[PDB]
C-alpha cells in the first residue's frame, strides 16, 4: 500500500517498510 | 445604585451613557454589538461605562462585535440573574471576531438560570469555556455540543502552550543572542526522554520567531489594549533554536519573548515567559556644553555638564589642560606705525508551505512500489622655571561639574579637554588588555586665553646717557623678560620741564638694543623729563617713572 | 527500532537508511 | 501541409531510471517516450559519460527526484524538445525536486509544454533559475503553473551575468552563463529554428530544414504517421498519443497509471484508455460496449488530485466515511478540470461530505453530475465547509443536489458571499426559511472578499480648494419598489436602511483599493451615514489628488448591501506656499545678490516670483553717547502683486525693485543701490487664476500669490572715496593756527565726528589725533589750532555711522 497511507496515517515500523526495500 | 436600563449597546457612547451604573435592569437582554473600527480605547470606554455594574437582572447577549478582544471591562460584575435570550440562554455569544478571553482569571461569576450559547468564536479558546462550568448554578458535568460550538470555536486560537525556557549566553554593548534551551521534537519522538512538546511533521513547524523591545521598567505586557501594536520588534522565523540580535543600545533595559510559528491547520504551539536584560555599559556620551572663563593671568574657571545618556555609570571625570604654542608675532605688517589695543577673539500566510506539503506527499506516495592620548590619567607638566604648568590633568568625582585651575603661564592661549569614562566592567576586564578599551568617550576642545598681568612687565633698568659730554643724548634700559606675549615696540617719551609743554612719545622695534641696549636723540638744549613704555603682541603696555637731564 | 510515525522528509531519510539499495520499480 | 518528419520515429513506452546509472541503457535509441519518464535515487550519477540526443519528446510528464552526482539535466537529454502533456502528474508536466548536485538545467532545446505546468523545488544548488521565462513555454491560455524557490540565490547564485543575450522584464533570459534563451517571433509560439527563421506551424518543437530547402518538422501539431505529419489519421488507424496506430497494435499498446497497466482500446478512431460514460469495456477488452454508465466505488479522503485520479468513472460512492476533498494548490491551477475528469461520473453518494483546509478551489462547479447526498452521519451535519480561503460558490444555477438529513456547517469561507448559501434552502428536507445560528457563520464567510453585493454610483458635484461634496446617482427603492429596474438599491424594510457612508483619502496615484479589515493599517477616513444621498467634505489639501468611494453601511442584518467603485478628483489650486530658504547677500555698496527656492507644494501652477526690494532709511546718529569717547569702529548689520521697480528722487539709486520674474528663476542680482542703506526684500510665488475666479472672484479674495516676509540686507560700507577734501591749514596773522576743509558730500552715513591727525617730520615720531563733533566748524569757517613752535604735517579721516573712514592726504605747515 501507499506509504503515506501506511505511514503518517496510522503508525508503522521499519519491518513493515521493508516491503519496499526489494531490489 | 442606579438600576440603569438594559437592552442594546450598539456603540461605545451608549456605554458612556450608563457610566456608574452598579445595577442594570430591564427584562429585555443586555445586548452588546459594538462594531467599532478597531480605533483603540474600545475596552477603556467600556470599563469607564460598564465597570461599575456588579449584577445584571436580564440575560445578556454579544454578537457581531468588531475589534473586541474580551469582556474584561466587567470588573465589578459578580452575578447574572438571567431574566429573559430565552430561558435557554442566560448568556449568549455568537459570531464574535477577535474575542479571546472571558472574565478575569481570579474572578468568578455566578449564573442564575438556564444555560449559555457559544458558537462561531474563532479566536475564543474552547478550554476556557469549561471555566464557566463551576460558575453555573446547576453544576452540569460539561457543556454539550448544543451549547458549545467546539468545532466552530478556537480553530485558530488554540492555547495549549508549553512554557519555553529561553536564556541568553552573553551580550555585547550592541548585540545579543538567544538560545532556547528547551528541546522540541520536530518528527514524532518515538518516545525519548521527556520531549514535553512535539509536532507531527517538521514541515508544519515554521520555526521560532523572536519578539523584543525596550522597556526601562520591565513591565510591558504581552497583549495590547489596542489590537494593533508595534512596540515589539519582530524578526524572521528560524528553526535552529538560536538567534543573534544586533544594533542594540548599550546598557539599555530590554524585554523579549518568543513564540512558535506553525501552519494554521496545525494547532499545537509553545510560548515563553517575558524576560529582560541589560546591554553592558558602553561608550559614554561626550561631555555636554563645556565652557570656561579665565579668572586671572594665572587662573581659569572651567564648567561643564552631563545631560546625554551615560550608557553606564560615570566612574570619574578626567581633565586635560595644555599650553598651545604661545601666540607669535605677525611680522606680515608693521606695528608702531599703527598700535594695537590688545583686543581679543571670542499575519502569516501558509499557502506556499502547504502547496509544497501536499505535492511532496503525492510524489512520495507515487514513487514507491509495493590623535588623542587615550591613556587619560592624572598628570602634570611643570615648567622648567616652575612658575607655571605647561600641561595639567586631573581625575574628578562624577558629582560636580565645575572646577578651577591655577599656576598657568601668565599670558597665553590654552587648550583643555574634559571627558567622562565608565568602569572596568567584569565582563570586559578578562581581556581588556588586547586593546578593546573604549571605556572613555571622545571629547571636544575648549580654547581660552589668560588675562593680562598685573603690569606689562614694566621695562626696567631705565637710565639716560650721553657720550663725549654736542653728541646726542642716549637712553638705555634692559628689555623686558616676561611681557604679555612677544614685545613688538618700545615707546620712549619725554617732556621739557616748563609750563604747557607737551610730553612727546615715540615707538620703535627691537633694533639697536644688542648694540648698546639704548636709544639716542639729538635733543636741543634744555632740561627735560623722560619716561618710556613698550607694547607687546598683547597690545599696549604701561609707562615707567620719570628721569631728568639738562641738555646743551 | 520500534513503532514509527515518520512523516515529511524524515520518512524519505528513514527509507533511505532502512535500505541503501533496491526498489521494485513502478511498472 | 502533409510533409516529412525529422528523423525516424522509434517510440518506446514509459521507463523509470531507478537505483542505478546502468538503467540508462534501457532508454536506447528512443526518438520519443510514449508515456511518462522519471529519474530518481541516483546518488552517484558520475558514470553518466554517455548522452542521448536521439530522443526529442516525452508525452505525459517528467519527474526528477533525489539524484546526486549530476550537474545539469542537459547532461542526459541534449535534444528533448516538447512535452505533449497527455497526462499531467499533480497537474504539472515538469518536476525536479530535492536534487542537491543539480546546479543547472541547460535544456536550451525544449520548445513547448503542451499542458500543465513546471515545478523545480528545493534544489538548493540550482542557479540561473529565474532567468528562464516559463510563461512563454506554456500554452497561451490561462496556464500559470510556474513554481520556483528554495535555492538561496541571493547569496549562493549571483552568477547571472549571461552573454553581454535578450533582456526582458529588466533581466537577461538564459539557461546558464553560455546558453541564452531565444523567443521566435510572436507568430510562432516556439515552432522555429531561431528567433526569426520558422517552419510551418505544423512543426511543433521546431523543425529541421533540408539543404534542398525542404522543411522537416521535429514533431507534428496534430498527429504523426510513418514519419509524416498530418492533421488527421487515415481510416482504420486509431490515434495513440502522438501517432496513428492499427487496432491490433493499439490492443498490444498500453497506458500506465499509478496502479494499473490498462491496454489500449481502439474505439471511435482513437486508442482510448478507458470507456466514456454510457459505455463499458467488453469482456473481450478489445472495445467499449454501450451500457445503461453506473459504477460503484468506495468513499474516502482526497488529499491531492493525484488521488482524485483514482475516482474517475464512479457513478456511485459508498461507505459511511465522510467524503472530504482536501486539495490545495499554489494558484488557480487545472484543479477544476482535473476534478471534472475525476468526479464527473458520480451522481449519487451514500454519506455526507466535508471540505476543509483547501486552497485554490474556485468552486464546487465540477460536481455538476451530483444529484443527492442522502446524508449518513460529521455527526448530524449535512454539508461541511471549514477554512477554505479560496472557495466562493458551489454549483451551476440549475444544478441543485438534494440533502435529506443533517444541517450545514460553513465557517471561515472569507470569499463566499453568504447570499449563495441562502440559495441552498430548497435542497434540504425541512425547506426552512432560515438557518440555525450554529449552522453558517454570518460574518466568518465572504466578509474578506467582495464576491457580490449590488453595484452603486456616485459623482462629485462641486469642489473647492478646501472642500467638496458628492451625490449618488443611483436610485434607492426604500420599502416597496417605486420604480423597477434601472438599478434599485432595494431595502424591503425602511427601518433596515440607515444611510450612505463615504470614504476618502489622499492618493497621488489613485490606486488604493478599498477598506481594510485588519485593525489599523487603515488610511481611509470614514463618514457618518446619511439619508439624502449627498454629503460634504471640507478641510481638504488644495490642489491634491484625492480618492473616494461609497457604500451602504446599513447592515441591519440585511444582506442586500450595495457598494461603489473607487474614484478620483483634484482639489482647486488654493494658495501657494512661502518661498523656501530665501537668502540675500551683499555684492557691493550698490549691488546685491539674492537666491531662493520653492521646496514645497505649489498649490496651483506656479506662474511667477514676486521679487521686491524697498530702500530703507540708513541707521542714524543716536544722541545717547558722545562717540569721541570711543569709536564705533565698523558697521554691524545682523496685498496686490505689482511690478514697477522705482528710482530715487536724485536718480542716484533705486528706491524700489518690485519685479516680475518667472518661476524659471531661483536667484537674481541687483545694481545701483545706495551705500550703507538697508533694503527690505520679498520673494513671493504666485499661481495662475482659475477660470471661475476670473469671473466670480474678480473683486477680491485674490489669493493668487503667497505670503510675503521681510529679508534684510545692507549695501557694504560704501567705497573708500568721499571721506574729506579741501584740506589746508593757515594762521591767524603767538597767533592761533587754523585748518579748513569741506565735509564729505555723501559720507558713509552722517558724519559722527571729524577726526584730525598730525605729526611732526621728526624721526621716529608717532602722530596725534583728535575728534570734532562737527562743532560750529562752518560758522568759524575752519577749525582752530594751537600748537608748539615747529613744522608739522596733518591728516583727517571721516568718522560716520558706518565707522571709520579712510584718511585724506597730507600737507605741511611751519610755526615760529
Ligand atoms: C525552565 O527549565 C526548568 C528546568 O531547567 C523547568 O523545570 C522549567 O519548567 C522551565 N521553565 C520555563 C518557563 O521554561
Ligand atoms: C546553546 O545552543 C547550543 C547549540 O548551539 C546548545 O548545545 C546549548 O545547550 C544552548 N544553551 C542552552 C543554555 O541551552
Ligand atoms: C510600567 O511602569 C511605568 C512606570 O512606573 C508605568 O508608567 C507604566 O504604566 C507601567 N506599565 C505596566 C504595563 O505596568
Ligand atoms: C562627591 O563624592 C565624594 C566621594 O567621592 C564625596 O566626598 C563628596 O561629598 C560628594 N559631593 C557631592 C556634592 O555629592
Ligand atoms: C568659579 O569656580 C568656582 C569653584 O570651582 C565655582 O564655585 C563657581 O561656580 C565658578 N564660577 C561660575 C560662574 O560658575
Ligand atoms: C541503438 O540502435 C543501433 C542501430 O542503429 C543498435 O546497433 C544498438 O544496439 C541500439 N542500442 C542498444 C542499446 O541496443
Ligand atoms: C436554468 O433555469 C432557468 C430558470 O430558472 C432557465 O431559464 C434556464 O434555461 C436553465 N438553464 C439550464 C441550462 O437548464
Ligand atoms: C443629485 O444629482 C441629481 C442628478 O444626477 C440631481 O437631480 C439632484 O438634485 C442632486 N442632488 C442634490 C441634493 O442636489
Ligand atoms: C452608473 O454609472 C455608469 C457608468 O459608471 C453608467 O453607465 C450607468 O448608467 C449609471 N447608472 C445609473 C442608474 O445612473
Ligand atoms: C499605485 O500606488 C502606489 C503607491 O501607493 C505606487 O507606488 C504605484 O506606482 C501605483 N501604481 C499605479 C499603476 O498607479
Ligand atoms: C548670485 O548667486 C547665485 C547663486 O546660485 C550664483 O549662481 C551667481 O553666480 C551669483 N552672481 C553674483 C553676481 O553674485
Ligand atoms: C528659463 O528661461 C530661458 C530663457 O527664457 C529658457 O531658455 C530656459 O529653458 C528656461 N528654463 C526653465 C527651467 O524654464
Amino acid at each position: 500500500g501507499g506509504v503515506y497511507d501506511e505511514c503518517c496515517v496510522k503508525t508503522c515500523s521499519y519491518l513493515e517498510l521493508a516491503i519496499y526495500c526489494l531490489p | 445604585d442606579k438600576e440603569c436600563s438594559s437592552g442594546l449597546i450598539d456603540s461605545l457612547e451608549r456605554a458612556r451613557e450608563f457610566h456608574g451604573c452598579t445595577i442594570i435592569t430591564g427584562t429585555e437582554p443586555l445586548t452588546i454589538s459594538i462594531k467599532r473600527e478597531s480605533g483603540a480605547h474600545v475596552m477603556d470606554e467600556l470599563k469607564y461605562g460598564l465597570a461599575a455594574v456588579h449584577k445584571i437582572q436580564s440575560s445578556l447577549m454579544v454578537h457581531l462585535t468588531y475589534g473586541l478582544k474580551s469582556l474584561k471591562f466587567f470588573q465589578s460584575l459578580t452575578e447574572i440573574s438571567g431574566d429573559p435570550d430565552a430561558d435557554k440562554y442566560a448568556l449568549y455569544v455568537l459570531d464574535n471576531r477577535d474575542l479571546d478571553e472571558l472574565w478575569g482569571p481570579n474572578q468568578t461569576v455566578f449564573i442564575r438560570k438556564g444555560g449559555v450559547f457559544f458558537h462561531f468564536n474563532p479566536k475564543l479558546c474552547v478550554s476556557t469555556i469549561n471555566q464557566l462550568l463551576p460558575m453555573l448554578a446547576s453544576k452540569p458535568k460539561f457543556f454539550e455540543k448544543s451549547d458549545v460550538g467546539a468545532d466552530s470555536n478556537g480553530n485558530r486560537g488554540s492555547c495549549g502552550t508549553a512554557v519555553l525556557n529561553v536564556t541568553l549566553q552573553s551580550v555585547g554593548a550592541n548585540s545579543a543572542m538567544l538560545n532556547v534551551t528547551t528541546k522540541v521534537e520536530i518528527g514524532e519522538p518515538q518516545k525519548p526522554s521527556n520531549a514535553t512538546i512535539v509536532f507531527k511533521d517538521p514541515r508544519a513547524f515554521i520555526g521560532f520567531v523572536f519578539y523584543h523591545m525596550i522597556d526601562p521598567y520591565g513591565n510591558s505586557t504581552k497583549s495590547s489594549d489596542d489590537p494593533c501594536d508595534d512596540r515589539w520588534k519582530v524578526s524572521s522565523p528560524e528553526k535552529s533554536g538560536v538567534m543573534v540580535l544586533s544594533n542594540l543600545i548599550p546598557y539599555t533595559n530590554y524585554s523579549y519573548y518568543v513564540r512558535t510559528m506553525a501552519i494554521s491547520s496545525e494547532l499545537t504551539n509553545a510560548e515563553s515567559d517575558v524576560k529582560n536584560f541589560r546591554t553592558n555599559p558602553g561608550r559614554p556620551s561626550k561631555v555636554t556644553e563645556v565652557v570656561a572663563t579665565a579668572i586671572s593671568d594665572s587662573k581659569i574657571n572651567v564648567t561643564w555638564s552631563y545631560l546625554d545618556k551615560p550608557y553606564g555609570v560615570l566612574t570619574r571625570y578626567f581633565i586635560k589642560a595644555k599650553l598651545i604654542n604661545r601666540p607669535t608675532r605677525n611680522n606680515n605688517r608693521d606695528y608702531c606705525t599703527e598700535p594695537l589695543v590688545k583686543a581679543m577673539e571670542n499575519e502569516y500566510d501558509d499557502r506556499k508551505v502547504q502547496a509544497g506539503m501536499e505535492f511532496e506527499n503525492a510524489l512520495q506516495n507515487f514513487i514507491f512500489v509495493p590623535d588623542d592620548e587615550n591613556t587619560y590619567k592624572d598628570e602634570e607638566d611643570l615648567s622648567s622655571n616652575k612658575q607655571f604648568y605647561e600641561v595639567f590633568a586631573k581625575e574628578l568625582p562624577p558629582n560636580q561639574t565645575h572646577f578651577v585651575f591655577e599656576k598657568l603661564r601668565h599670558f597665553t592661549r590654552y587648550a583643555i579637554f574634559v571627558v567622562a569614562c565608565r568602569e572596568e566592567i567584569p565582563s570586559e576586564k578578562l581581556r581588556d588588555t588586547s586593546f578593546k578599551k573604549s571605556l572613555c568617550s571622545d571629547y571636544d576642545t575648549v580654547f581660552q586665553t589668560t588675562k593680562r598681568k598685573k603690569f606689562a612687565d614694566i621695562v626696567m633698568d631705565l637710565k639716560v646717557d650721553l657720550e663725549h659730554a654736542e653728541s646726542p643724548v642716549r637712553v638705555r634700559w634692559t628689555p623686558p623678560v616676561d611681557p604679555n606675549g612677544e614685545i613688538v615696540t618700545y615707546e620712549v617719551a619725554y617732556k621739557l620741564q616748563k609750563p604747557d609743554q607737551v610730553e612727546e612719545k615715540k615707538c620703535i622695534p627691537a633694533a639697536d638694543f644688542n648694540q648698546t641696549a639704548g636709544y639716542l636723540i639729538k635733543l636741543n638744549e634744555g632740561l627735560y623729563s623722560f619716561r618710556v613704555r613698550a607694547n607687546s603682541i598683547a597690545g599696549y603696555g604701561d609707562f615707567t617713572e620719570v628721569e631728568h637731564i639738562k641738555v646743551e | 527500532p520500534g513503532n514509527h510515525k515518520l512523516c515529511g522528509p524524515a520518512l524519505s531519510d528513514a527509507m533511505d537508511v532502512v535500505c541503501p539499495h533496491g526498489f521494485n520499480t513502478l511498472p
